[PDB]
């Protein structure tokens, strides 16, 4: 049985902002997942030993998000409250350029999302160092698409 | 920077599982990305076995499923290889190497000095 | 049924020259391919990741090229301290199968 | 078996994983 704590970015389509919110906790047994139920114990650096846990809840609707089925996974409009923006997984920046003013300081460019590209993976292989309303973030190789199709 | 620096035993006899450490050191082995065991056969022949991710997932090559298994630890940044049922030409080099869990883009950036495992009498 | 095949097993070079590395499949693999340098004594250090990408910090000599199913690798202005053995490994679908040396 | 692949273009990137006994 394995645990896993998820973090989201919004994805846009067009002008609007959208946010996929699954479980923050989701628990999976190879044969078996489950949400994780409360998750209120502390997670030591030697693993997870949980003293007060219980059995978890199974749900076929928010299971299958995760299942690799996103046509029917959670869905919130998130124009109002924006929350995560940009993360950094595999060394590959991953951000929603189109609702904020990410640059490169490379070369000073502005890099364009457009309405046919929901999120944008932005690599070193065209933004060795990526500067986001901030300091330098050094960005490795590639690891993922340039951006996502919107269909 | 990011290192890996593998070692084992490498005098295993026939017909017994050997025994494979990887101690990356620099950067923690549960952050992201995946960590594969790769062996090049006498010849400078190259097979790919199977892959830890960061998370607990866990694919091996088709050939030596059967009989191959992908451990970890998280005190100790290694990860390790328990493979059994060794035959007489499993005797290679194997190299500890990390990529991205995604396919594609399955490359791997360092590799480690690489250790001998010999099967013999 | 991935299987590639490097032609070149054997090269021979001097300072100052180009030469080429060609790598073969079978069933099409886009431009995913990836090249490797293997020095004597040291870690295995890649060059060319998909496509024709120089990694950070490689020298601008070597290039990739190639697409679909045929790949190559140029390097030019061979200096004396670029002789190792260069691998081709395909990182498109699983049973990631690699290549045959090169000197 | 969560795929991480579908996961990650809705923006879904799993941050951490472990086991417990
Ligand atoms: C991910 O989404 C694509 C596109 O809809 C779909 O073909 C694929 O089956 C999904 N992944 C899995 C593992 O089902």
């Amino acid at each position: 049985v394995i645990v896993h704590r998820l973090e989201g970015v919004s994805y846009n389509i067009g002008s609007q902002e959208w946010y996929t919110t699954v479980p923050k906790y989701v628990a999976t047994q190879g044969y078996l997942i489950s949400n994780f139920d409360e998750s209120s114990c502390t997670f030591m650096p030697e693993g997870t030993v949980c003293s007060q846990n219980a059995l978890y809840p199974m749900s076929p609707l928010l299971q299958e998000c995760l299942r690799g089925s996103t046509k029917s996974c959670a869905r919130t409009l998130v124009s109002g409250s924006f929350g995560n923006r940009f993360i950094l997984s595999q060394g590959n920046l991953i951000a929603n350029c189109a609702s904020i003013l990410c640059k490169c300081y490379t070369t000073g460019t502005i890099i364009n999302q457009d309405p046919d590209k929901i999120l944008t993976y932005i690599a070193a292989d065209h933004c060795p160092v990526v500067e986001v309303n901030g300091v330098t973030i050094q960005v490795g190789s590639r690891r993922y698409p340039d951006a996502v199709y919107l269909h | 920077d990011v290192q890996l620096q593998e070692s084992g035993p490498g005098l295993v006899k026939p017909s017994q599982s050997l025994s494979l450490t990887c101690t990356v050191s620099g950067y923690s082995i549960t952050s992201d990305y995946a960590w594969n065991w790769i062996r090049q056969f006498p010849g400078n022949k190259l097979e790919w076995m199977g892959y830890i991710s960061y998370t607990l997932t866990t694919g091996y090559n088709p050939s030596l499923k059967s009989r191959i298994s992908i451990t970890r630890d998280s005190s100790k940044n290694q990860f390790f290889l328990q493979l059994n049922s060794v035959t007489t030409e499993d005797t290679a080099t194997y190299y500890c190497a990390r990529s991205g869990w995604l396919l594609p883009y399955w490359y791997f950036d360092v590799w480690g000095a690489g250790t001998t495992v010999t099967v013999s009498s | 049924d991935v299987q590639i095949t490097q032609s070149p097993s054997y090269l021979a070079a001097s300072p100052g020259e180009t030469i080429t590395i060609n790598c073969r499949a079978s069933k099409s693999i886009s431009k995913y391919l990836a090249w490797y340098q293997e020095k004597p004594g040291k870690t295995n250090e890649l060059l060319i990741y998909s496509g024709s990408t120089l990694q950070s910090g490689i020298p601008s000599r070597f290039r990739g090229s190639g697409s679909g199913t045929d790949f190559t690798l140029t390097i030019s202005s061979l200096e004396p301290e670029d002789f190792a053995m260069y691998y081709c490994q395909q990182h498109n679908e699983y049973t990631l199968t690699f290549g045959g040396g090169t000197k």
